[PDB]
């Protein structure tokens, strides 16, 4: 339908970058709109068709292109640290009473001032507690990702391979692990509950999976730690009886 | 009816002269009231009747964005017409369409109207009903089946019913001094012999509005309609139309004709004899 | 997809010698729209002629006002001249002043 | 100003019915309202939409109160399920080529209603290094919240909910977390509305 | 005033 790339990005001060949209339906307005963390959505620039693009409630320190019908783009110039935000390409039909926007996947984007905040999660699982197998009958795993930046993750349960959602339940919004500081970095938890019979088969295993978003391979890292690359950190758990 | 507000939209495509160019004017009865130009150097919505600008700024701004965004609509239109004939892009074509509202005698929404033509010839056109639509050929059927699945109907039925029958409305009121106010034509017989045997009678009007009227000449108070020579009811260019019908009669039967004049500004019907 | 012009000259008040006036030319039931009109006084082409904005009729054939001010006399003659592209030739008509 | 949404969060029971209040204000002739809905993944869905001369919408489990004098758009969800959880936004489109102000959105929350509580604190092990731990408090109703704890180097989550679909249960969760050796579950959620009939199993 | 949006032919 509306496809969106790059879906996450992380800034240094002063860099340029370009988001890039295309929509599969043959639609003729498109739209570019940034949502602050709190905030609604705010239109930045749209277009009417291929060469022709307008303005836009807050159309600064942002240019576009509307190159065809098909596809839209929008860069930062010189990113800042109060334009991280969630980047939204829409797209919509003109004439009859089915105008509304369609809108693409989004682009999670923060921008930093120092390179070196950004962290990897430290992904591990806790296994079931004992006092609630024989309280409940039942057994609740919890996945804790810690200390990463920017707080772009993708947390997801396997279960003998099968992605799981049933008894899944992962915070809605990451926590700043220092409410204080600015660049601050985050946690994100996650449950699993599973009946005791289930966890308490060895046979069974449970994995946790955080895919983070960070640095590319191309990025000149310097410092003396490990590029915080793009990646998946896993913790796991397989049953027990006693 | 009795009062009404029509859109007359142009495009033609002009390979190598430019892009294709949108034209649009707006008419209550047979008052031009704006106008839209897109080869202008910077396009805006203008005023052609005083009485329309008693509206604020932000009308005009938005008339022009939409009139802005028809031009980029009718170009992607102007394409797919000739992707549904198969047409090179080397010859020029025009889209045409007129929609609009009418008004009874009383405010009511007689019927509604929207056509669209493609190089001058019938193409689509929105039914009696407002919810279905005439296509003309199998081209006019691949718009219709977008325009059915996009529900275009609908819109223009809400249109029609809408907002157009609202500031139709609105316009006779801040204009009735014009709009309402109807000029009667001064009439005349004149009289012009072709030979020895026959001779020409024609009956004038003339700075008359609004531009509906009949003139009929009338031999023993029988209507020679068939004999009658018309001409095509013409601008005077002050907003008021002028019109003529002559007939061929006998020389001494002149005063068996009459001319009749029926226009909504003459109290009655006028009788008129040449009287030399 | 094309047909030839109708042609009216006229004044818009009833012609009178040393009293100004406007010379009307009126053409319609044309298409496509593309048109060239000049008034003729005594042959020269007058400037400052204007025309109203391109419209059409029930039938979709376009029409246009060209008129400039103009004080005829006795003497001066005053024509349309039309050409269009279902014109092999341009087409001239002179202002008949009679009624 | 131009898009208002006096609700910033709402609760409600399951299987109930919710209205999400919008008002707007706008001298566009025709303009149109959508409803949307974001997702925890940011995903942003489309719900109803309502024209300025159209009837009350009406989409299966969603319908639009239009008060067009008063400008108010109201959006109601009835038979509410758990999925229905996320922010809502109102969104004025006046055009034109329809440029979207969004509301500030209303953030709605169904709650699982508890046939069977039993609040209770438990303590997880280290699956590595078994030392550090990880505390669960579980199994407790929607009427209670979960707020943070006076310490630094405490953590507590936002209380969410799961649902054993396979089982028909569902449950309320939060957890909590320290690197302190003198932090313990005992007094993890100490500075909370907890139920006095609140389960700590020992040690 | 003007259909407030064209649909595409």
């Amino acid at each position: 339908g509306v496809t969106q790339t790059p879906k996450f990005q992380v800034l240094k001060t002063g860099q340029s970058m370009t988001l890039q949209c295309a929509q599969d339906m043959n639609h003729n307005s498109m739209y570019w709109y940034r949502q602050d963390p709190g905030m609604g959505l705010r239109l930045i620039y749209y277009s009417a068709s291929e060469g022709t693009t307008d303005k836009g409630e807050v159309p600064n320190g942002y240019n576009v292109s509307r190159l065809n019908k098909r596809e839209f783009s929008l860069r930062l110039e010189s990113a800042a640290p109060s334009q991280t935000s969630v980047y939204f390409c829409a797209s919509r039909t003109r004439g009859g009473t089915l105008i509304e926007q369609y809108f693409g996947p989004g682009t999670r984007l923060t921008v930093t001032e120092d390179l070196n905040k950004v962290f990897p999660p430290e992904v591990a699982v806790f296994e079931p507690s004992e006092a609630e197998i024989s309280h409940t009958q039942k057994a609740t795993l919890v996945c804790l990702a810690t200390g990463f930046f920017p707080d772009h993750v993708e947390l997801s349960w396997w279960v003998n391979g099968k992605e799981v959602h049933s008894g899944v339940c992962t915070d809605p919004q990451p926590l700043k692990e220092q409410p204080a500081l600015n660049d601050s970095r985050y946690a994100l938890s996650s449950r699993l509950r599973v009946s005791a019979t289930f966890w308490q088969n060895p046979r069974n295993h449970f994995r946790c999976q955080v895919q983070f978003y960070g640095l590319s391979e191309n990025d000149e890292w310097t410092q003396d730690r490990a590029k915080p690359v793009t990646q998946i950190v896993s913790a796991e758990a397989w049953g027990r009886a006693d | 009816g009795s009062h009404s507000m029509r859109y007359f939209y142009t495009a033609m495509s002009r390979p190598g002269r430019g892009e294709p160019r949108f034209i649009a004017v707006g008419y209550v009865d047979d008052t031009q009231f704006d106008r839209f130009d897109s080869d202008a150097a910077s396009p805006r919505t203008e005023p052609r009747a005083p009485w329309i600008e008693q509206e604020g700024p932000e009308y005009w701004d938005r008339n022009t964005q939409i009139f802005k965004t028809n031009t980029q609509t009718y170009r992607e239109s102007l394409r797919n017409l000739r992707g549904y004939y198969n047409q090179s892009e080397a010859g020029s074509h025009i889209i045409q369409r007129m929609y609009g509202c009418d008004l009874g005698p009383d405010g009511r929404l007689l019927r509604g109207h929207d056509q669209s033509a493609y190089d001058g010839k019938d193409y689509i056109a929105l039914n009696e009903d407002l919810s279905s639509w005439t296509a003309a050929d199998t081209a006019a059927q691949i718009t219709q089946r977008k325009w059915e699945a996009a529900r275009v109907a609908e819109q223009l039925r809400a249109y029609l019913e809408g907002l157009c029958v609202e500031w139709l409305r609105r316009y006779l009121e801040n204009g009735k001094e014009t709009l309402q106010r109807a000029d009667p034509p001064k009439t005349h017989v004149t009289h012009h012999p072709v030979s020895d045997h026959e001779a020409t009678l024609r009956c004038w009007a003339l700075g008359f509005y609004p531009a509906e009227i009949t003139l009929t000449w009338q031999r023993d108070g029988e209507d020679q309609t068939q004999d009658t020579e018309l001409v095509e009811t013409r601008p005077a260019g002050d907003r008021t139309f002028q019109k003529w019908a002559a007939v061929v009669v006998p020389s001494g039967e002149e005063q068996r004709y009459t001319c009749h004049v029926q226009h909504e500004g003459l109290p009655k019907p006028l009788t008129l004899r040449w009287e030399p | 997809i094309q047909r030839t012009p109708k042609i009216q000259v006229y004044s818009r008040h009833p012609a009178e010698n040393g009293k100004s006036n406007f010379l009307n030319c009126y053409v319609s039931g044309f298409h496509p729209s593309d048109i060239e009109v000049d008034l003729l006084k005594n042959g020269e082409r007058i400037e400052k002629v204007e025309h109203s904005d391109l419209s059409f009729s029930k039938d979709w054939s376009f029409y246009l006002l060209y008129y400039t001010e103009f004080t005829p006399t006795e003497k001066d003659e005053y024509a349309c001249r039309v050409n269009h592209v279902t014109l092999s030739q341009p087409k001239i008509v002179k202002w008949d002043r009679d009624m | 100003q131009k898009v208002t949404q006096a609700q910033s969060s709402v609760s409600m029971p399951v299987r109930k019915a919710v209205t999400l209040n919008c008002l707007y204000e706008t001298s566009w002739w025709s303009y149109y309202i959508f409803w949307y809905k974001q997702l925890p993944s940011k995903e942003m869905i489309f719900l109803i939409r309502q024209g300025s001369d159209e009837q009350n919408a009406k989409s299966g489990r969603y319908s639009v109160n239009f008060k067009k004098a008063a400008k108010s758009v109201a959006l109601t969800i009835s038979a509410l399920q758990l999925e229905d959880s996320a922010k809502y936004f109102c969104a004025l489109g006046e055009g034109g080529a329809q440029k979207l102000v969004f509301g500030q959105g209303t953030r709605l929350t169904i709650n699982p209603n508890i046939q069977n509580p039993d609040p209770a604190v438990y303590q997880l092990r280290d699956s590595k290094s078994s030392d550090k731990s990880v505390c669960l408090f579980t199994d407790f109703d929607s009427q209670t919240n979960v707020s943070q704890s006076k310490d630094s180097d405490v953590y507590i989550t936002d209380k969410c909910v799961l649902d054993m679909r396979s089982m028909d249960f569902k449950s309320n969760s939060a957890v909590a977390w320290s690197n302190k050796s003198d932090f313990a579950c005992a007094n993890a959620f100490n500075n909370s509305i907890i139920p006095e009939d609140t389960f700590f199993p020992s040690p | 005033i003007p259909l407030t949006e064209e649909a595409e032919l």
